[PDB]
């Protein structure tokens, strides 16, 4: 059985039962919300292509020290920043 | 109040059993309008994770649910026809809602006609209450599992098949007939037979079952994809009860898993 | 007889078959509620010749028409939109103070065109002198002054 | 203001004299009531004069530099979201609102408004102790304008919807790293906690990566012996719980998610993955390597990679840095080779690939490098492009595996056709060619463009759809451009076939229809107004020639915004397409020869008129009242526009290739300069 | 509610699956909240109007707000003579056909809402798939500890689609700037000068000029460039959590992972059902090696 | 020693800017607690608490005085429960758990109210949620306003 | 609350004390030249609900000029 | 859904090209598939065919068409396994390792059925495990081993020489029923030719590479005269590193 | 509960009829009621 003390918890539920009339009860016609994959998409690029790919959108050498986003992590780097990596290595 | 419908409640589970072994589980208008109350009052209950509807049969009846009771319906249709008969008899006796030039005849004609229309109103009520009951089962907010043990006539077919969890035992059966009793089938199963799926898998089956009154069984209801669930276990209802006694929380994560595990271990045929 | 089965397909009237249409879900919920709704509407109104057609075909007691149409100005995404930039999204972004961002961007531009071509020759140099790399912008000092 | 409420105030037009002398035409519509203009259109209720005077007095300040008076401050200040200080949006704030608000704020406390504030202390209040009821909140806007006045929302079409949910179902496909997380990406845990750094967490992995992939001159090696527990996880009950919460964090961060090959979660109840390291062994015996990889590493043999790169590029061939990069990323960190590297390797290794391919039966996989399809992903070719057995392999693991193999030491120039251009450019622009080719593919896939080409060119040949289909496929590659003669009579044939039975060609090819709901007085605009064809309509952006799915939404919106409001510009206007001149027998476009190509302009015409009037169809076309406007318009450019529009919507790729060659001839020589300069760079660097 | 929350969870989950970004619970709920309030607005305005259902002939009339509320009932005295039962059924069926018309209207409205919602999701969704690093493999390709295995069959049947131009980036922003370039080019032309004096022209300027909106008038007063939230390039909720407390980090990443898994399971169920409907799949497992042999 | 705080999803810093303040400022009646409560993934008591704080922060920000009747309006059910409890057990304060009735309801106890709610209908949305739907009898109005001697 | 012609129009709901009976008024001028609000006499009987606390419908019923 | 889709079928995207007829024929084939699956579940014995590490839905690159390899896998080998199961139940050999069946049935005429089937089962297995689809380059250590034996004063002469000796051994087995192995005797390498129904484990060698010289292996592709071409291709597709780790495990 | 995949299919049972879950005739799309999360943080607490 349900204790008298705990019944308040049901209130919001019971509340939006009452309030579900009209548009809130309405679902978009045709659309279930479950969208299955159909095609296969890969936008990956060779490194030399993405070296200057985002220069106009952002600054040049956008992928510079990025290890995950480049196959060559050290390209585009100016000498100093290249030296930094070894500097912390030794 | 009629002891037509009976029930068994565990902590988190609910059993609604239709008891009418005499007329072969054929629901009256009152009994159906009652069932649509017990079903949604069991289903909208706070603690029910699963509400199981089945047939209570003491061994007198192998039906899960009958259709409309055709004896009742036939009876009062006949009465109505007879009253129209007498009313026409006296309408053409004086001719040799009906407005006349004689007060006595207007009196008795209108009494007769009014009573006739009341009878027809009872038949109509029967039909509407069965249809609305089906709808109730279809729209049940919390999970309503219909265990089908034994045969179903038309509106019974409807009642068992449209629950979102509809289980079939070996004994389950579907008879969509009634062009054999001189009427068109009822219970909405017509829809199931007309799905483009059925035309793909079994072209022609729809005409076969709708024209020829013919029984479909568990295997046929599974292949057509009318339901996902089937079991061979004795007294399943007890086990559902005792399983949902051992369950603990009401959070829908928990509920989803408990119900799902129940389904996978028994009602889906993995092994 | 075929014409009789042709007749079966016609929708239910109350003139022929004396029965109202079934529509099921509304009957399921609202069947017991109807007296309530009706008396909330102040009871029915019995009028005369509602659907009764006149001599030449005109409606007697002209029927009630629905005003309903889909409202076309109602997008909420432009009602409550981003507090400073006027964009219509629901996306919460913490921007930077305008004028912080301007100054910031300016000094970056200066610092980078200072490092990459220091001699103003115009071409990008990835091997900059130690003086151009660790060197402070004189524009900062000039701004203080 | 877009709205129902947004109509203006009462404004003067003069006495009867000035009114009759103002209006030329006047058309009346039925009487309806006067809505009072809203508060923001009302000049006396909205006057901002005080605030505008404040803006102007402070206006010279706005022209100077921004300078921090803390010198040495660089980083910008964050302004957070929803703070009242930063809200610039006034939805309904008129002078009226600002004044109601002002007054309420003033009677709240006056001491906020004083230049030198006096002591502000709360006193009693005259409404009662509950006075806040009659006081509180902010001034309220009238509810009529709240509800009704809002702009008309620009209708979203179904096209842009289908695009969005296409993008929605693209992202729901699996990424290869998530189900079983590579040991390489699970070393990356960093916490801000003081107990996390003392124990090097991923140390054995990181050590392995360093030792295998890095030169010993630069590598940092973590030792586990000196680490807190011996670089291990302690035995269970010993560590006071340090070890347990260590394990919890690790098992929680390293767990996989999503669906595996058996279609279920890694944590699913009854069914399991990687039983007894059954996948581990499956990698053991397979290994990740290309056939192409080892053919290359076989032919190259000992000699220097860089030397080879300076060789395989003569001076004008390609940037050495590019194919050096792509080569490195292909050999270790195994990737699909860029079509640059694939072209180079193709003309380098041709005899080894020939020898590898010379024995194979018919129905078995061969080895081929052909980039005719745009994309590089070697799940796309069937793995037959390189020698790869894998769809994808994560770089780190590949590098570790191949380094476990001991091989490397860690410790006429003028006239061109389109094909010539693409195969030349294939070396000097990877991306550009990759784009042209992807686009060509997608255009070849459309049924729509095909049906248009076919049904346009059928009447001219009148014959076999076999020849038309062939000419379609050849048109796709630039190997066919129609002769201007054929073009003109195709256009004519179109006007004829669309007029004789209107049903097919007004339901497929589109003309704009006249609105008799709208009537004004002009000679062009009246033939635009009643019972005529206004414009030749281009294909909707979904069925048209290819555009990428970045921009497809904005492209669509723009097309609709422009068609609806009758803007002629951008994607709606059709570019003038060239054809092959009458005297010239050449089949294609050429880079150098410009006189083979002929444009049909407004001013300079190709004899479209004289060919029309002298055609046998001239009178049956003159029959159509609707075409009468597109034949004869104030702008004699109706025929020119109909023409160019027709051949744009039917044969989009003529303009496509024309622009390709345009761009080539533009940018080629800068590219050769870059190539020679860089190659000679590594050349003198190398011999030195 | 459901159709929305499914798509939003799709977005959140995918956001963490493909890149290491987490969406703030704050954000996730505020999306949904915006959908909700949209519906609410449509309701506010829907109640100002009425829908009229009518039963037999015209002699039973029912006037009801589209939400299904009942305002008036007109009836012929003919009806008054029937029965209480039949009176009830008649009025009830009129009410039903009214609710029908109303519900048709509302469902168009809802389609409209769904479109606005999608349009609002688009900078996020197209934020995650429009990057130079994003990729997918076919769902039928085996996955092993190193990487993903190649699907063998029909080497023609696998086509890799690409959403990004491989040469220098053309972003949606450049397209909008192109659109206003063409707007100005059209306007400032002589033929455009004459067009701006037409009714079409002033309709265009009333709808799509924000710049001319008087101070204090509702709506945006500038034209906005399309939002750019590139997913791998913008740190969202994971960096704040990682700085503050590891525990909330682990919990939120756990939530995202769970949601993603759930979405994927849903997609598998729909796929299975669509496979069964067309008869390529049986109704119980007939192939157990596809499961037990891993 | 103060460094960690539970529930990191909603930070106090981020709730300083109140949500949609540019709307419910201008017609606070069209904005019942529901519309805003869909914004937070928390439980009922917490989100209403937060809404109160939003309103107050907003008010102090705009230099006007806040509605002090607002906490009573959002919590109205809790208000009246506390009033009637105070009259029942004789005490002044807020009722706590120990003093609740020990009645055990059946499982389906809520059915009547459930079908009453599920079948309700409203002319406009204001009628749907007005603040005063909690009150029917005169006793209700006498308990709800006992505080303001004005009302 | 809306504006036209220079003045306010407000919708309100008149009610008995027990809120048994009610009347809506759509557009009412807000005019502060009236010391006290005026209604048509006919409503006096419409709004009278005789509860327990007020045996006659109203607490105060008198005649003024 | 994987469990519900039958064994052969591929699960893909609907292109809506299906006329209702073939759409029904498909469902009928699926029903049949379910029936035959129910009977194969009960026909299942102790031993079973090995799961393939690489996708064979298309052929094995540079070596086999789809039909060739699937005539080895789904025709001859599965028959061998049915035989093996028929004759290892109801005998003292029930439920033991593949080894203890091969080794305890060695050299006896009475159990020749069991032994032949067993050894063929092993050979086919090891053959599948000896094929890496795009081939591989032989690892340094193995090359060093082979060179010390076969190599005469040439660079990886041992590779051309080993892939020669394998060819010669293959051509010198006339019956075209059997196997060719590169194996480790434990004191030296050699290329041995096993007749059908014989195995390297039975002779207590340690196998490195397997090549299938059955005529049924190369018939559909290379015809009856195509054995040389066949072997030459096999080396394009073979798996060396396996042979290497087996060699190194043998040594220690 | 969440870790064991089992029972997660049940959030989505509406998928069992394809032409329906598109049509939205039935208001119950979810396990406990109208949708999967109506009240996630409230309802379940009614169990002692
Ligand atoms: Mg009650």
């Amino acid at each position: 059985k349900v204790p008298h003390s705990l019944i308040y918890n049901i209130y919001p539920y019971l509340e939006e039962i009452r309030r579900r009339k009209g548009m809130m009860a309405m679902h978009p016609p045709g659309k279930d919300g479950l969208l299955m994959p159909d095609r296969v998409v890969d936008n990956r690029l060779p490194d030399h292509l993405k070296r200057g790919y985002y220069d106009d959108v952002y600054w040049k050498d956008f992928f510079a020290g990025s290890d995950e986003h480049l196959n060559e992590p050290r390209m585009g780097l100016r000498g100093d920043e290249m030296r930094r990596r070894l500097e912390e290595a030794q | 109040a009629n002891r037509t419908i009976t029930g068994n409640d565990g902590r988190f589970s609910k059993t609604i059993m239709i008891n009418e072994p005499q007329c072969n589980q054929a629901l009256s208008a009152k009994t159906a309008s009652e069932l649509s109350k017990e079903i949604d009052k069991a289903t909208n209950a706070v603690y029910s994770k699963l509400s199981v509807l089945e047939a209570a049969q003491s061994g007198l009846t192998d039906y899960f649910c009958g259709g409309l009771n055709f004896e009742i319906v036939g009876f009062e249709l006949h009465m109505a026809a007879m009253l129209r008969e007498r009313a026409a008899a006296i309408l053409e006796r004086s001719g040799a809602c009906a407005m006349l030039l004689e007060k006595a005849d207007e009196r008795e004609v209108n009494k007769l006609l009014r009573d006739a229309s009341r009878y027809e109103d009872r038949v109509d009520d029967a039909l509407r209450q069965h249809a609305s009951l089906i709808w109730r089962v279809y729209t049940a907010p919390r999970p309503l599992m219909t265990l089908t043990n034994g045969k179903c006539r038309g509106t019974g077919c409807g009642l068992s098949l449209f629950a979102k969890y509809c289980a079939l035992k070996d004994s389950s059966e579907f008879i969509f007939d009634g062009p054999n009793v001189g009427i068109t089938p009822y219970g909405g199963m017509t829809r199931l037979l007309a799905r483009p799926e059925t035309s793909l898998k079994y072209p022609g089956l729809a005409e076969f079952v709708v024209l020829t009154g013919a029984s479909l069984f568990a295997g046929d209801a599974l292949r057509l994809g009318w339901t996902d669930l089937f079991t061979t276990i004795p007294d399943m209802t007890y086990h559902i009860k005792e399983w949902f006694d051992t369950t603990e929380h009401m959070h829908n994560d928990a509920v989803a898993w408990q119900l799902g595990h129940l389904l996978e271990t028994c009602f889906k045929m993995k092994e | 007889d075929d014409s009789d089965i042709l007749r079966l397909r016609a929708p239910l009237t109350y003139d022929m078959d004396s029965t109202a249409a079934l529509h099921v879900p509304t009957h399921c919920g609202k069947a017991s509620r109807l007296a309530g709704m009706l008396q909330d509407a102040g009871g029915v109104q019995v009028l005369d010749g509602l659907g009764e057609v006149d001599d030449k075909g005109e409606p007697k007691v002209p029927p009630l028409q629905s005003n309903a149409s889909v409202p076309t100005n109602v997008s909420f995404y432009e009602m409550a939109r981003h507090p400073w930039e006027d964009r219509a999204s629901s996306w919460r972004r913490d921007g930077f103070t305008e004028g912080s961002l301007e100054y910031f961007e300016s000094q970056y531009r200066s610092a980078e065109r200072a490092v990459y071509d220091e001699e103003g020759r115009g071409v990008r140099n990835y091997w900059p002198s130690r003086d151009a790399v660790e060197g402070i912008a004189q524009e900062e000092e000039n701004d203080a002054q | 203001g877009g709205s129902v409420l947004d109509r203006s105030v009462a404004v003067p037009i003069g006495d009867s004299t000035q009114v009759r002398e103002l209006f030329v035409e006047t058309k009346v519509l039925g009487v309806e009531p006067l809505q009072s203009p809203p508060s923001w259109r009302t000049p006396f209720r909205n006057d901002f004069a005080e605030e505008r005077l404040k803006e102007l007095q402070r206006a010279p300040f706005k022209r100077e530099k921004y300078v921090s008076l803390i010198q040495g401050k660089y980083t910008p200040k964050v302004k957070k979201f929803g703070y009242t200080q930063h809200t610039t949006v006034d939805d309904f704030e008129t002078k009226e609102y600002k004044d109601r608000l002002l007054s309420k704020q003033f009677f709240q406390n006056p001491q906020a408004f004083e230049v030198v504030p006096d002591r502000h202390e709360r006193s009693v209040q005259f409404g009662g102790k509950w006075e806040y009821q009659r006081t509180h909140g902010l001034p309220t806007v009238d509810r009529n304008e709240l509800e009704n006045g809002w702009s008309e929302v620009e209708p979203i079409s179904d096209g842009e919807m289908k695009v969005i949910e296409q993008a929605l179902r693209d992202i729901s496909g699996p990424r290869p790293g998530n189900f079983v997380k590579p040991p390489s990406k699970t070393k990356s845990l960093q916490l801000s906690e003081s107990w996390w750094e003392p124990l090097g967490y991923g140390w054995e992995q990181h050590n392995e990566e360093q030792k295998a992939l890095c030169d010993v001159t630069e590598q940092r090696l973590i030792d586990g012996s000196n680490l807190p527990f011996g670089g291990k996880l302690p035995p269970f009950g010993t560590s006071y719980g340090m070890g347990e919460r260590m394990r919890a964090i690790i098992e929680d961060y390293s767990k996989g998610f999503g669906l595996g090959p058996h279609g279920h979660s890694p944590t699913h109840d009854t069914i399991h993955y990687n039983t007894l390291n059954a996948e581990g062994e499956r990698v053991r015996d397979l290994g990740y390597t290309d056939a192409l990889g080892r053919l290359f590493s076989e032919k190259l043999g000992d000699r220097d990679v860089h030397q080879w790169a300076v060789e395989s590029c003569a001076d004008g061939e390609a940037d050495v840095r590019q194919l050096l990069l792509s080569l490195h990323e292909w050999r270790e960190r195994g990737r699909p080779p860029s079509l640059l590297l694939a072209n180079v390797l193709s003309k380098y290794l041709e005899e080894e690939i020939a020898a590898f391919n010379k024995g194979i039966p018919e129905n078995a996989p061969k080895l081929q490098l052909e980039t005719s399809d745009g994309t590089l992903a070697h799940s796309g070719s069937g793995g037959s492009r390189s020698g790869t057995m894998w769809a994808d392999v994560d770089p780190t693991t590949f590098a570790l595996h191949q380094a476990s193999q001991s091989t490397r030491s860690t410790r006429q120039n003028e006239d061109k056709m389109v094909v010539h251009v693409l195969e030349e450019l294939s070396l000097r622009n990877d991306g550009l060619v990759m784009d042209i080719q992807y686009a060509i593919r997608e255009n070849k896939k459309n049924r729509r463009l095909r049906w248009e080409f076919v049904t346009t060119l059928l009447p001219v040949f009148g014959g076999n759809e076999a020849k038309v289909e062939q000419l379609y496929s050849d048109y796709c590659d630039g190997k066919y451009v129609p002769n201007i003669t054929v073009a003109v009579e195709a256009f004519i044939a179109f006007l004829h076939n669309a007029t004789q039975h209107p049903e097919t060609y007004s339901a497929s090819d589109y003309f704009d229809i006249d609105d008799g709901k709208s009537s004004t007085a002009s000679g062009t605009g009246d033939q635009p107004s009643a019972g005529q064809y206004t414009t030749l309509k281009l294909l909707d952006p979904l069925e048209g020639p290819f555009v990428f799915d970045n921009v497809k939404v904005e492209y669509i919106q723009t097309v609709e915004r422009f068609r609806r409001h009758g803007i002629r510009a951008g994607p709606v206007m059709a570019p003038a397409t060239g054809f092959i001149a009458a005297n010239c027998k050449s089949l294609n476009y050429f880079t150098r020869r410009q006189e083979e190509v002929v444009y049909v302009t407004n001013d300079s015409d190709q004899g479209l008129r004289r060919s029309l009037e002298n055609s046998a169809y001239h009178k049956t076309i003159a029959a159509n009242p609707a075409l009468q406007y597109l034949l004869k318009a104030r702008r004699g450019a109706a025929l020119v526009e109909t023409f160019n529009r027709f051949f744009y919507r039917t044969m989009p790729m003529l303009n496509f290739y024309q622009n390709v060659l345009k761009h080539y001839s533009e940018t080629i020589q800068p590219l050769r300069q870059a190539a020679k300069s860089s190659t000679r760079g590594l050349a003198r660097a190398l011999e030195s | 509610m459901e159709v929305y929350r499914r798509i939003t969870e799709r977005v959140r989950g995918a956001l963490w699956a493909h890149h290491g970004r987490l969406m703030s619970e704050r954000q996730f709920h505020r999306i949904l909240a915006f959908v909700y309030n949209n519906k609410y607005e449509y309701q506010i305005r829907f109640d100002r109007m009425e829908v009229v259902g009518r039963e037999w002939g015209g002699r039973v009339e029912v006037v009801t707000t589209p939400a299904g509320f009942l305002k008036r009932v007109r009836v012929n005295p003919c009806v008054e003579d029937l029965t209480l039962y039949q009176q009830q059924q008649l009025i009830l069926s009129a009410y039903a056909n009214a609710c029908a018309d109303g519900r048709k209207l509302m469902e168009q409205a809802e389609m409209n809402i769904y479109k606005q919602f999608l349009k609002d999701l688009k900078p996020i969704v197209m934020g995650i798939r429009d990057n130079p690093e994003f990729y997918t493999v076919s769902e039928n390709s085996i996955e092993t500890i190193g990487g993903v295995l190649q699907t063998g069959d029909s080497n023609n049947l696998c086509h890799t689609h690409r959403t990004i131009p491989a040469a220098k980036a053309r972003q949606p922003a450049d397209e909008v700037r192109a659109r206003q370039e063409w707007e100005q080019k059209w306007i400032n032309s002589p033929r455009g000068q004459s067009w701006a004096l037409t009714l079409r022209g002033k309709t265009y300027f009333a709808l799509h000029g924000p710049q001319y909106r008087p101070r204090g008038a509702p709506g945006a007063k500038k034209e906005t460039l399309p939002l750019d939230i590139p997913a791998p390039y913008t740190a969202m909720d994971e960096k704040r959590l990682l700085k503050k407390n590891w525990m909330a980090y682990l919990d939120n990443k756990h939530v995202a992972e769970v949601m993603w898994t759930r979405v994927k399971i849903a997609d598998r169920e729909k796929r299975q059902r669509l496979l069964q409907e067309t008869g390529r799949a049986w109704h119980r497992p007939i192939n157990e090696e596809a499961i037990n042999r891993w | 020693r103060l460094r960690y705080e539970i529930n990191e999803d909603y930070k106090v810093r981020d709730e300083l800017g109140p949500e949609l303040f540019a709307l419910w400022s201008k017609a606070p009646e069209r904005w019942p607690p529901e519309r805003l409560s869909k914004m937070y993934g928390l439980d009922f008591t917490l989100v209403r608490k937060i809404l109160v704080w939003h309103h107050f922060k907003a008010c102090y920000d705009a230099c006007v005085e806040p509605d002090w009747s607002l906490p009573k309006r959002l919590f109205a059910l809790e208000w009246i429960r506390d009033v009637r409890a105070r009259k029942h057990g004789l005490f002044y304060g807020k009722m706590r758990f120990a003093e609740q009735k020990i009645t055990f309801y059946s499982d389906r106890f809520l059915f009547r109210d459930l079908v009453n709610r599920r079948e309700a209908s409203y002319a406009n949305v204001w009628e749907m949620d007005d603040p005063y739907r909690f009150l029917q009898t005169e006793q209700d109005y006498e308990d709800y306003w006992g505080d303001n001697y004005d009302v | 609350f809306r504006m036209s012609g220079g003045d306010m129009f407000v919708e309100y709901k008149v009610l008995s004390r027990d809120h048994r009976r009610s009347i809506r008024v759509e557009d009412a001028i807000v005019d502060p030249t009236f010391k006290r609000t005026v209604l048509p006499l006919g409503w006096l009987e419409l709004l009278r609900s005789p509860s327990l606390r007020l045996p006659t419908g109203y607490f105060v019923e008198e005649t003024v000029h | 859904y994987h469990a519900y889709v039958p064994k052969g079928a591929s699960v893909q995207m609907g292109e809506t090209f299906m006329p209702s007829n073939i759409a029904t024929a498909v469902f009928r084939e699926t029903e049949a598939a379910a029936a035959r699956a129910d009977k194969t579940k009960e026909e299942t014995g102790f031993f079973s065919q090995p799961r393939l590490n690489y996708p064979v839905s298309s052929g094995i690159p540079a070596l086999f068409s789809k039909d060739q390899f699937d005539m080895q896998y789904s025709l001859f080998h599965r028959d061998v396994v049915e035989t093996l199961n028929r004759h290892t139940l109801g005998t003292p050999l029930e439920g033991h390792n593949l080894e203890t069946v091969i080794r305890k049935t060695s050299f006896d005429a009475t159990q020749a059925v069991a032994h032949t089937a067993a050894s063929e089962h092993f050979n086919y297995c090891f053959f599948y495990k000896s094929l890496r689809p795009w081939g591989t380059a032989p690892p340094p250590r193995l090359r060093e081993a082979l060179q010390l034996q076969y190599g005469t004063n040439g660079s990886a002469d041992a590779m051309d020489e080993v892939r020669r000796i394998v060819w010669v051994t293959a051509a010198s087995h006339q019956e075209r029923c059997g196997w060719v192995y590169l194996v480790w005797s434990g004191v030296h390498f050699d290329v041995v030719e096993f007749p059908h129904g014989s195995c390297p484990i039975a002779s207590d060698l340690i196998p490195l590479l397997a090549l299938n010289v059955h005529e049924s292996a190369y018939i559909l592709d290379y015809g009856t005269s195509g054995l040389k071409q066949y072997v030459e291709n096999y080396f394009k597709a073979c798996n060396w590193p396996l042979a290497e780790r087996y060699y190194l495990m043998a040594i220690g | 509960f969440v870790d064991l995949e089992t029972g997660t299919s049940l959030y989505f049972r509406d998928t069992r009829d394809s032409a329906e879950a598109i049509a939205h005739a039935a208001d119950s799309k979810g396990i406990k009621g109208m949708d999967n999360a109506i009240d996630l943080y409230n309802e379940y607490r009614i169990v002692p």
